[PDB]
C-alpha cells in the first residue's frame, strides 16, 4: 500500500499528456507515455534502454511514424486511455515484484513492456527490450 | 504486501 | 485557458 511515484515519474506523466497535444491526439495512449518517458529522457528507464544499444530518438522517431498526427489540437484535459492506466498499475506490479516500495520510470518503463499489447510494446519488443531482459537491466543499474 | 490500486495524487493505495 | 496539473481519478485538474 501508499506506494509513491517519483517526481520523476509524475513529470513522465504530466509529458505524456503534453506529446499528444503536439501531436492534435484526443487521447493518451500508451505511446505517449512511452513518448513522455523519452522526453524527460533522464531516469534510470532511459538508461537501461540506452544500456541496452537502444538509441532514444531511435525510439522516438518510430513511435512518431505509427501513429501520425492529428487534424487539430484539442483543449483541456486528453483522456488516458484504458491501456494507459493499465501501464500505470503494472508499473506498480513491476516495482513491487522487485521489492520497491515507490514507482520511478523504471518500473513505467517494465509496465509498458508488460502491457504486451501497445504501440509502446510493440516498438519496444521490436528493438529487443524484451521484459526479462530489461528487468535484468534494471536491477543490475539499481544496485547500490 | 496489501495492494491496492486507487491511483490518488500519485499514490497507489 | 485553466490547465492544473493535479492528477485527480485519472484526470488532469
Amino acid at each position: 500500500m501508499f506506494e509513491r511515484f517519483t517526481d520523476r515519474a509524475r513529470r513522465v506523466v504530466v509529458l505524456a499528456q503534453e506529446e499528444a497535444r503536439m501531436l492534435n491526439h484526443n487521447y493518451i495512449g500508451t505511446e505517449h507515455i512511452l513518448l513522455g518517458l523519452i522526453h524527460e529522457g533522464e531516469g534510470v528507464a532511459a538508461k537501461s534502454l540506452e544500456s541496452l544499444g537502444i538509441s532514444l530518438e531511435g525510439v522516438r522517431s518510430q513511435v512518431e511514424e505509427i501513429i501520425g498526427q492529428g487534424q487539430q489540437a484539442p483543449s483541456g484535459h486528453i483522456p488516458f486511455t484504458p491501456r494507459a492506466k493499465k501501464v500505470l498499475e503494472l508499473s506498480l506490479r513491476e516495482a513491487l515484484q522487485l521489492g520497491h516500495n515507490y514507482i520511478g520510470t523504471e518500473h513505467i518503463l517494465l509496465g509498458l513492456i508488460r502491457e504486451g499489447e501497445g504501440v509502446a510494446a510493440q516498438v519496444l519488443v521490436k528493438l529487443g527490450a524484451e521484459l526479462t531482459r530489461v528487468r535484468q537491466q534494471v536491477i543490475q543499474l539499481l544496485s547500490g | 504486501v496489501v495492494x491496492t490500486t486507487v491511483l490518488v495524487v500519485w499514490v497507489f493505495v
